[PDB]
């Protein structure tokens, strides 16, 4: 008998201040009991478990579905936290093409790895005897139990520790380790490849690990985590979109999820109109009707998902390029590729929740997102193609009050183009009329007034119902914009309005702000000045709108 | 050579903090560095039984192409027990010149308390989560930890004892992995003394605090004022009234009477000139009742003035500035706002360390996502401060300009 190498155990403790689980064993049918007896007998013969004495206070419930099922939920609640390596998953677009790729599954997976003996007494469970006229049969685990909290992490770390020297001794081949499967790859010849596969499974066999002896049970394409992995390309598993004349909130969530999943390779996926129906959630049962926007959008989604699209794999010797397009209504789409027309992957960005905004900011945010994603997947920042002129970006970031940056990028001309719709003067305008504006409102009656007086004698006051101070202060400025020439100076005491306008939105949720913007767009020169209210500042008339 | 027992604060588990993505080159740099450190016993590989994690990344200091390992020990620091205290050298800021030295390599000589080592666990990440990250833990005193200088205080005292007994006029301060040395010598004599001290540390960044002071509030001096000029002036004075008690603007506001064109010149009345003069006299004096409280946080606000110019204020209570300044230094940052901001934050933090012996909480004029995406690309400092993000443009921008 060849002395296979042992495996050092991972020391495991319970959470501090807690003791091992003790739970009452469930009553079982005689059939179930017999089945469990046979199974546990076979397992004990294999060495996965061992009988224990009455001394052990701890117990875990066991069931039969034959296959046994040990409910370790309580122990999991009482077991220590572990370091999980499954946070995030490898994205197929990040993989590098290999001439040969073989799959070795680890049959006899968790049961080939020993458990820390000091912890085995906490995994104890009992089998109810027939008619309970004898003491139940007591067992404990000697290996990693299925369903236990610490099994996957310990298994992964152990397998890594075993594989490390072989990997170091074979830099010319790449080995990926995922759960109960190992994926080996190489740019070598097919014979040398199969040979090194045999070497690897031998090396694994040295620790007493078994791999498929026959021709490997799985071959390309690989169906993995919703992906299809072909030799020369990758894509997603076929979409499933339910069609029903009555939609619930949960169905909307599932549809949104599947569309978002499909959007990583299918360009032009839009999900806004269907996501707007997820306001007032937490009720999974409901009937939500469709708008024409949502129906046309879903029809367009069925239009894009009509024919299959494939992404390619990553070649480090070629540059990484990300191109962005504006779709409207705060929607943005992007493609990451190296060769033209051959995408590595695609995606979308939706603007955040805010009262005001402009295109340049959203573009910046989109770029940040793509940058982070690209650093995750390929470990580098891609060169960007943006629908914005160099001069536009220049003016924007030079005059913007916040600090802002975009990595290396070039201008691609693919309308709509992102542009600055208006720019405020830095200095008062000579020969331009000066509108002193003001607005006020009564907190009780919600009645107010908004208006202006100018240097040329021009005046206006307009009475308003159902309005607030902020609204009247905006309305005054809007009035001044309406009744003035292509060049105008405007004096206000509204820190609110000045803040809004200095934020430079091209679009807003407030119709009044939108109208002010539309006014600013039509203007040639606009200087917006500010003064403190109620300081007795001449020309600024609180007395005109407070009547 | 003898480990001192270190615990955490009551009711606090060790830090679990997500490791953020790194570029391939930084990953490779960290792999090389950590391999070497492992070969030197400074760190050791750990298993899955360790849940704890602290962020880590790579940088490049001034005048060096060699990558460096920086660990974001912020969470661990605030979760680590308070270590005891040496009163801050209030004369350090009063000195003519101060030179900062990196004494981090010294810490790796002293071993870390065994039971505590599991809290310093960190992960070298992998691209695309292909293989599980390389997990390490520290065996010796880690750089960036607040306990490392506290433990090494005795040793550092013993090492710097002869130099202190030699030059009583030289002030020595220590913060984290940095040693601040103040004096009143000449730049050449300064550099030679620094070589002497570094050689004294071997066998075992010129900064001039005098060229930096606080800043007053100045008003324009004009022969002729337009309506706009007077409006802005009134705005600024009105703002400054929140700080200085006796500021009055009624006589200047009296000039604005009526509705005129913004570009129209208004001659100042005698009362207006008098009022303006009084306001000047008031602004020349310092601020009433401004004290420092060691039990209160330091807050720093930074405004972008454009053209590579930046203004900043350090305070505790609003309108009670402890320090003000204006960073306009341009090195290689001309086309990048974020780099400028990062260097500004570093400089202000350093000044704060020199004056009070602790870092301020920043209020950065940048979107969270942008800053979080790029700030590690331009960070040369061994420490890190805390920061928040102001999304609303401040009106006081030109009032510090
Ligand atoms: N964690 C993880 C994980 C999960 C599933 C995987 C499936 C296939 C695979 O494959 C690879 C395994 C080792 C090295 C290079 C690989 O893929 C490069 C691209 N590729 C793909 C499929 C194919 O048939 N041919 C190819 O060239 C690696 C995998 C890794």
């Amino acid at each position: 008998m060849v002395p296979i190498s042992p495996i050092e155990t991972v020391p495991v403790k319970l959470k501090p201040g807690m003791d091992g689980p003790k739970v009452k064993q469930w009553p079982l049918t005689e059939e179930k009991i017999k089945a469990l007896v046979e199974i546990c007998t076979e397992m004990e013969k294999e060495g996965k478990i061992s009988k224990i004495g009455p001394e052990n206070p701890y117990n875990t419930p066991v069931f039969a579905i034959w296959r046994k099922l040990v409910d370790f939920r309580e122990l999991n609640k009482r077991t220590q936290d572990f370091w999980e390596v499954q946070l995030g998953i490898p994205h197929p677009a990040g993989l590098k093409k290999k001439k040969s790729v073989t799959v070795l599954d680890v049959g006899d997976a968790y049961f080939s790895v020993p458990l820390d003996e000091d912890f085995r007494k906490y995994t104890a469970f009992t089998i109810p005897s027939i008619n309970n006229e004898t003491p139940g049969i007591r067992y404990q685990y000697n290996v990693l139990p299925q369903g236990w909290k610490g099994s996957p992490a310990i298994f992964q770390s152990s397998m890594t520790k075993i594989l490390e020297p072989f990997a170091a001794q074979n830099p010319d081949i790449v080995i990926y380790q995922y759960m109960d499967d190992l994926y080996v790859g190489s740019d070598l010849e097919i014979g040398q490849h199969r040979t090194k596969i045999e070497e690897l499974r031998q090396h694994l066999l040295r620790w007493g690990l078994t791999t498929p002896d026959k021709k490997h049970q799985k071959e390309p394409p690989f169906l993995w985590m919703g992906y299809e992995l072909h030799p020369d390309k990758w894509t997603v598993q076929p979409i499933v979109l339910p069609e029903k004349d009555s939609w619930t909130v949960n169905d909307i969530q599932k549809l949104v999820g599947k569309l978002n999943w499909a959007s990583q390779i299918y360009p032009g996926i839009k999900v806004r109109q269907l996501s707007k129906l997820l306001r007032g959630t937490k009720a999974l049962t409901e009937v939500i009707p469709l708008t024409e926007e949502a129906e046309l959008e879903l029809a367009e989604n069925r239009e894009i998902l009509k024919e299959p699209v494939h992404g390619v794999y990553y070649d480090p010797s070629k540059d990484l390029i990300a191109e962005i397009q504006k779709q409207g209504q705060g929607q943005w789409t992007y493609q990451i590729y190296q060769e033209p027309f051959k995408n590595l992957k695609t995606g979308k960005y939706a603007r955040m929740r805010g009262a005001h905004t402009n295109d340049v900011k959203q573009l910046t945010e989109a770029v940040q997102k793509i940058t982070t994603e690209s650093i995750v997947i390929w470990g580098k920042t891609p060169k960007f193609k943006l629908p914005i002129q160099k001069e536009t970006w220049e003016t924007w970031w030079t005059e913007y009050w916040q600090a802002t940056w975009i990595p290396e990028w070039e201008f691609v001309n693919t309308p709509p183009l992102v542009k600055l719709w208006y720019q405020l003067e830095k200095e008062p305008i000579v020969g331009a009329e000066t509108f002193y504006v003001d607005g006020a409102a009564n907190r009780e009656t919600k009645l107010g007034k908004a208006g202006y007086v100018t240097n040329k004698g021009r005046q206006k006051v307009v009475p308003l119902t159902n309005t607030t101070n902020q609204k009247t202060e905006l309305q005054a400025i809007y009035l001044a914009l309406q009744d003035s020439g292509l060049e105008v100076n405007i004096v206000t005491d509204s820190q609110y309005a000045l803040g809004i306008i200095q934020a430079q939105p091209d679009k807003s949720e407030s119709e009044l702000v939108n109208q002010i913007i539309e006014q600013l767009i039509k203007k040639e020169k606009v200087y917006l000045a500010w003064v403190p209210a109620h300081k007795g500042i001449g020309g600024n008339e609180q007395v005109d709108k407070l009547v | 050579i003898e480990t001192v027992p270190v615990k955490l604060k009551p009711g606090m588990d060790g830090p679990k903090v997500k490791q953020w993505p790194l570029t391939e080159e930084k990953i490779k740099a960290l792999v090389e560095i950590c391999t070497e450190m492992e070969k030197e016993g400074k760190i050791s590989k750990i298993g899955p039984e360790n849940p704890y994690n602290t962020p880590v990344f790579a940088i490049k200091k001034k005048d060096s192409t060699k990558w460096r390992k920086l660990v974001d020990f912020r969470e661990l620091n605030k979760r680590t027990q308070d270590f005891w205290g040496i009163p801050h050298p209030a004369g350090l800021k009063k000195k003519k010149s101060v030179t900062v030295l990196d004494v981090g390599d010294a810490y790796f000589s002293v071993p870390l308390d065994e039971d505590f080592r599991k809290y310093t666990a960190f992960t070298i990440p992998s691209i695309n989560n292909e293989t599980p990250g390389i997990r390490y833990q520290y065996n010796v005193l880690p750089q960036g930890w607040k306990g490392s200088p506290a433990i090494f205080q005795s040793s550092m005292t013993k090492i710097l004892e002869p130099f202190k007994k030699q030059n009583p006029d030289i002030v020595i301060y220590q913060y984290m992995d940095d040693l601040y040395v103040g004096s009143d010598l000449e730049i050449g004599q300064h550099r030679t003394k620094i070589e002497e001290l570094r050689q004294h540390l071997l066998r075992w960044y010129e900064l001039h605090p005098d060229k930096w002071t606080v800043q007053p509030i100045v008003l324009p001096e004009k022969d002729s004022w337009t309506v706009n000029d007077i409006q802005k002036l009134v705005g600024k004075l009105n703002w400054a009234s929140q700080i200085y008690p006796g500021i009055k603007v009624r006589q200047l506001s009296k000039l604005l009477r009526g509705t005129k064109a913004l570009t129209e010149v208004i001659p100042l009345t005698e009362e207006a000139e008098l009022e303006l003069a009084e306001n000047r006299e008031i602004l020349k004096e310092p601020v009433h009742g401004v004290y420092y409280d060691p039990s209160k946080d330091l807050i720093a606000e930074i405004q972008k003035q454009g053209q590579g110019q930046w203004t900043y204020q350090i305070y505790q209570e609003p309108f009670k500035n402890l320090k003000t300044g204006k960073y306009a230094r341009m090195r290689g940052a001309h086309t990048n706002d974020v780099k400028q901001l990062t260097e500004a934050v570093q400089k202000i933090t350093t000044e704060s360390i020199v004056i009070w012996g602790k870092t301020p909480k920043f209020k950065l004029p940048i979107q969270k996502e942008t800053w979080e995406t790029w700030w590690t690309e331009y960070w040369q400092a061994t420490w890190i401060p805390e920061w928040e993000f102001v999304n609303t443009p401040p009106l006081v921008k030109l009032w510090y300009q």
